[PDB]
Parts: structure tokens; C-alpha cells; sequence
């Protein structure tokens, strides 16, 4: 039936500052069905302490998501979001860009 | 200065793996205040706002045998439009239901709402009126004659233009701090080089709410729609919102673009330049 | 608060 691709958004609650406490959030919306996998990385390492909002859908039926965790942005440390989907032949991975 | 109280329900059936998942939320304008889970281990009606959860256990209690007498409602409706297709019982397939009232600046009613969607389609959905029913394919007819005969749209008007909109009313005093606030949006502008001839201008709006903003990119008054790259509203996990809106303007040009951000907390409109 | 009417498909 009706399958549409999750769209994915990498970024950070706050203005990401190096040492500063944030949260790096993953939004991923307008995908059906509901059925979805999203992994936060950092350094390409799934981090585990990731929560996640309650199933939600917009005016359109597709529905979003909130995937987030707490951490502290550093210069070198890379984080990125892993998502995987029926629509998708393999796990889509963004890139964390502190400018977007 | 209008307002909405929203309810989301999700009924998942998973073939081969026991009971249907039931997801069911409930949103005030563009905070969710409640929840439901048919896979968490409490089974009732849990908060998720601080203004909600001072509730009493008879607003919980009342909460929790409803919204699982809606759990077991979709789970035969799950069974109901499989026979309306003629669908087998391996397929995995999803039911969601809206309804919620919408009201004006004088806190009266304006809108109600109660539709359906099947595997992401319109299913039944009732019309502004409140007496009629839109019903896209052919399984919809019968449940709209079942409705019709049954006259389930004056229950639900007297429900919509009751109930919700009285406790619509009663949740926005009890989170006065939280829901009828009004937070302009903290704006600022970044700059990057692609290239030597080509930079993103980028136009951010942060910590804002409600969700409803607009941005746009002008150059000398002209609308750069076709050419700006302007992302959907999305949470930042505090209960505000986020956007941007970038447009690639040629190394030289910067003072031709400027950005326009509307939202009930600015006063006035705002007109941003790089300058 | 939610609706208390057992409306079926």
C-alpha cells in the first residue's frame, strides 16, 4: 500500500558549543508505515542511552518521531543518525552538521 | 490566539506476533500532555506535561478505561476492514483515528474533527458540518451507512462541541504558563562559502512557539521560493521549535537578500539582512 | 479529556 520515505534531521537542541552540555536530536517524520529504526552514532558507535518520543502523525497521516539523547559536542567527536526503513534498501546515515 | 486540543490513535496489527500495537497520544496546540502504550507494562494513561500530571486519580482512572475501551475498539476494526478488502492474516496493516475541536481567540468553539486512514489512505472522515461523512472508496460506504443508521455524528458533536472544548478550556488555565504563552522566536543568520563565487545564507529561527512560523527568503522584494532550501518545523525537546531557511547567493550580493520571519511573538514582522 | 462513545467501523 501507501509507503513513504522518513525524512531525517541531525541536529542539536541548543547552539552547539565545544564542552557545553546539549542534546542531539534526530527527527525523522513523514514515513510510512510507522514501523522504523533510528540509532544516534557517535564516532560511527550506536550510542545506547537513546530515547525516543511517543508515535505521533501529522495532518497528512505520515507519521514523526523524536529521537534524542543528551551529550556534550565536542571538535572532533562526529555524530551522525542512522535510519532504516522499508522504503529504504539500506540504513540512511546523516551526518551531524552543527551548521546544518 | 486560536487553540486546539488533538487525539492520535495508531492501531498496528502485527501478524504472527500476538496483540495489535495501540499507540495513542494527545496533544493541547503543539504539546503533547498524554500518552498510551499498548506494550508498556503500566497499561494506563500516563502524563506528559507537567500541568497534567497534578490530575487527581479520578481524571487518570476516567482517562485509562477510555482510552483502553479505544484499544479494544480498533482491534476489531483492524478485523472489520480486513474483511472489507478481503485481506489475508499475514499482511501488517495499520488503522489511525483523529478527532479534537478547534477553538478561536474568544476560547468559543470553531471546528471539530473525527476522521480515520487505513494503511495511510483516507478512510471516513466527517465533514465541517457535522452531519455528514466523506467516505473515499467503497468499504467506507458501509461504514458511513452504519454511522448514518446508528447516528454516531450526534454523539459526536455533542461530544466535540461539549466536552472537548470544555476541557480544551480547562487544560489552558492549568498550563496557562505552559500552553497560552507566546515565545518569539530568537533569530540569527549564518554565512558559508561553497565556493569562491557562490555562499549559503542561512536564516534560523529558534526557541519559539507555537510551531506555526514562516520563513522566507527575499532578494530586492522578489520571493526566492524556487531556490531556497527551507526545512520543516521541528522540535528541539524543551517544548520549542526550530527552522531555517538557506538560499545560495552569489560572493558580493548579500546585501540583495533579506529574511522575513512572521510568529505571534514578534510584535512586528522581522526583516533580517546579512549586512 | 477522550470520548466515552464505543464508535465501531
Amino acid at each position: 500500500m501507501i509507503q513513504r520515505t522518513p525524512k531525517i534531521q541531525v541536529y542539536s537542541r541548543h547552539p552547539a558549543e565545544n564542552g557545553k552540555s546539549n542534546f542531539l536530536n534526530c527527527y525523522v517524520s513523514g514515513f510510512h508505515p510507522s514501523d522504523i529504526e533510528v540509532d544516534l552514532l557517535k564516532n560511527g558507535e550506536r550510542i545506547e542511552k537513546v530515547e525516543h518520543s511517543d508515535l505521533s502523525f501529522s495532518k497528512d497521516w505520515s507519521f514523526y518521531l523524536l529521537y534524542y539523547t543528551e551529550f556534550t559536542p565536542t571538535e572532533k567527536d562526529e555524530y551522525a543518525c542512522r535510519v532504516n526503513h522499508v522504503t529504504l534498501s539500506q540504513p540512511k546515515i546523516v551526518k551531524w552538521d552543527r551548521d546544518m | 490566539g486560536s487553540h486546539s486540543m488533538r487525539y492520535f490513535f495508531t492501531s498496528v496489527s502485527r501478524p504472527g506476533r500476538g496483540e495489535p500495537r495501540f499507540i495513542a497520544v494527545g496533544y493541547v496546540d503543539d504539546t503533547q500532555f498524554v500518552r498510551f502504550d499498548s506494550d508498556a507494562a503500566s497499561q494506563r494513561m500516563e502524563p506528559r506535561a507537567p500541568w497534567i500530571e497534578q490530575e487527581g486519580p479520578e481524571y487518570w482512572d476516567g482517562e485509562t478505561r477510555k482510552v483502553k475501551a479505544h484499544s479494544q475498539t480498533h482491534r476489531v476494526d483492524l478485523g472489520t476492514l480486513r474483511g472489507y478488502y478481503n485481506q489475508s492474516e499475514a499482511g501488517s496493516h495499520t488503522v489511525q483515528r483523529m478527532y479534537g475541536c478547534d477553538v478561536g481567540s474568544d476560547w468559543r468553539f470553531l471546528r471539530g474533527y473525527h476522521q480515520y486512514a487505513y494503511d495511510g489512505k483516507d478512510y471516513i472522515a466527517l465533514k465541517e458540518d457535522l452531519r455528514s461523512w466523506t467516505a473515499a472508496d467503497m468499504a467506507a460506504q458501509t461504514t458511513k451507512h452504519k454511522w448514518e443508521a446508528a447516528h454516531v455524528a450526534e454523539q459526536l458533536r455533542a461530544y466535540l462541541e461539549g466536552t472537548c472544548v470544555e476541557w480544551l478550556r480547562r487544560y489552558l488555565e492549568n498550563g496557562k504558563e505552559t500552553l497560552q504563552r507566546t515565545d518569539a522566536p530568537k533569530t540569527h543568520m549564518t554565512h558559508h562559502a561553497v565556493s569562491d563565487h557562490e555562499a549559503t545564507l542561512r536564516c534560523w529561527a529558534l526557541s519559539f512557539y507555537p510551531a506555526e512560523i514562516t520563513l522566507t527568503w527575499q532578494r530586492d522584494g522578489e520571493d526566492q521560493t524556487q531556490d531556497t532550501e527551507l526545512v520543516e518545523t521541528r522540535p528541539a525537546g524543551d517544548g520549542t521549535f526550530q527552522k531555517w531557511a538557506a538560499v545560495v547567493v552569489p560572493s558580493g550580493q548579500e546585501q540583495r537578500y533579506t529574511c522575513h520571519v512572521q510568529h505571534e511573538g514578534l510584535p512586528k514582522p522581522l526583516t533580517l539582512r546579512w549586512e | 479529556k477522550l470520548s466515552h462513545q464505543l464508535v465501531l467501523l
